[PDB]
């Protein structure tokens, strides 16, 4: 229950290149999917927010133009868009969800997935 | 756009050992998150001072503003991994420590 | 915007139920539009309606308004017992910015899921 | 059922703000509840109101934001426009917890959708 697939990302300072996060087990529907960046050593940081229709622009920095989201909910699926990759990005990243509604103040469970 | 520094080591008796810690401008809302290198993490204790389920019970957890605190009291074995912390109060959050 | 079917999720007081609404088109005399949530009868559903007045200040309305149904012996034909009636108003000025009005919007999100307004809301018990 | 210190998360366009507020003492005269917000000028603080009536109880809540720019030549500040925000909620005697609990996460969960938040920040109907 909540089995979690990724999608496959082989490509370096190069390409589009596009993720998938599909939830199993698990109603897609409402909860806030949410994503993490590892990379190996030291740095490790929060990326973008879904959790409706709308909502959708939570970007940190570096990401504002870098990276865009979008949600199907026809097949409970994630969807990520890169349109620029530097030495910053490595190749492993997690995906995650909230309890319930936004503006509630609790995040960042269940994880599992990689990249 | 904030930090968070842990700045704690690590130990090999499991009887009872160190707690760690965390500074920033006051507020709790954070976490904690028990990071095994082959799995993915896990959360621990949710709105500072309260575990959620499936969790073992003594993983004491207390403090207030700018103060954090994780007791591992009655450590269990086998059961080291690597811990870090995050705070959800502005939007760049930190999610970052040891 | 363009009306759609708005999912509301994991709402009530468990988090548990949903409910999805689809528009009822635009009240031509005074721009109301209105929602509603199929029950299986006109009156006995949930309804929503929003309104933005046109100028020297900015008036937005939302209403929510959802009886209670109830079917007792004497008639076949369920009753309406009771109404919740609800609204919102905001009042900005012309010369406010987008900045200052989705701070006041999330203010009220956040707000209304605190602990003091739950505490007020559910018990009907006021703060001291 | 008290009130005291709550702190709001993340607010704004992109939830980068926070407002910290706390209690004003209870008005004697109508029961109305104050909570401000330590802006360093009593004229300038985000101020929200809240009552709870008695009999058909109703509740009301309002909400203002001024906001102020520097004067052309004085040097204290005088507050240039102010946002209001009210809402009134009814119940009769007969109403269930459940019953107001839905209505209130109803509303919550409405100001997240589309249409709520391009209908309010950008003052555009369907």
């Amino acid at each position: 229950v909540q089995l979690v697939e990724s999608g496959g990302g082989l490509v370096k300072p190069g390409g589009s290149l596009k993720l998938s996060c599909a939830a199993s087990g698990f109603t897609f529907s409402d909860y806030g999917m949410y994503w993490v960046r590892q990379a190996p050593e030291k740095g490790l940081e929060w990326v973008a927010y879904i959790g409706s229709g709308s909502g959708v622009i939570y970007y940190a920095d570096t990401v504002k133009g870098r990276f865009t989201i979008s949600r199907d909910n026809g097949k409970n699926t994630l969807f990520l868009q890169m349109t620029s990759l530097r030495s910053e990005d490595t190749a492993i990243y997690y995906c995650a969800r909230k309890r319930g509604y936004e503006y509630d103040g609790q995040y960042f469970f269940e994880y599992w997935g990689q990249g | 756009m904030t930090q968070s520094p842990a700045s704690l080591s690590a130990s090999v008796g499991e009887t009872v050992t160190i707690t760690c810690r965390a500074s920033e401008n006051i507020y709790n809302y954070l976490a904690w998150y028990q990071r095994k290198q082959g799995k993915s993490p896990q959360l621990l204790v949710f709105n500072a001072k309260t575990l959620a389920d499936g969790v073992p019970s003594r993983f004491s957890g207390s403090g207030s503003g700018t103060q954090y605190s994780l007791k591992i009291i009655s450590l269990q074995p086998e059961d080291f991994g690597t811990y870090y912390c995050q705070h959800f109060w502005r939007t760049p959050w930190t999610f970052g420590g040891g | 915007a363009k009306l759609e079917t708005v999912t509301l999720g994991n709402i009530g007081k468990d988090g548990k139920q949903t409910l999805v609404l689809n528009p009822r088109g635009v009240n031509p005399t005074n721009g109301v539009a209105s929602l509603s949530q199929a029950g299986a009868v006109p009156a006995l559903e949930k309804r929503v309606t929003v309104s933005v007045s046109q100028p020297k200040n900015y008036k937005v309305q939302v209403k929510i308004q959802n009886p209670t149904a109830c079917t007792a012996n004497g008639s076949c034909d369920p009753s309406v017992t009771r109404q919740a009636y609800a609204d919102v108003t905001f009042s900005f000025t012309q010369y406010s910015t987008d900045e200052e009005r989705a701070f006041v919007r999330t203010e009220l999100a956040a707000l209304l899921a605190s602990p003091l307004l739950i505490d007020a809301i559910d018990q009907l018990n006021p703060a001291y």
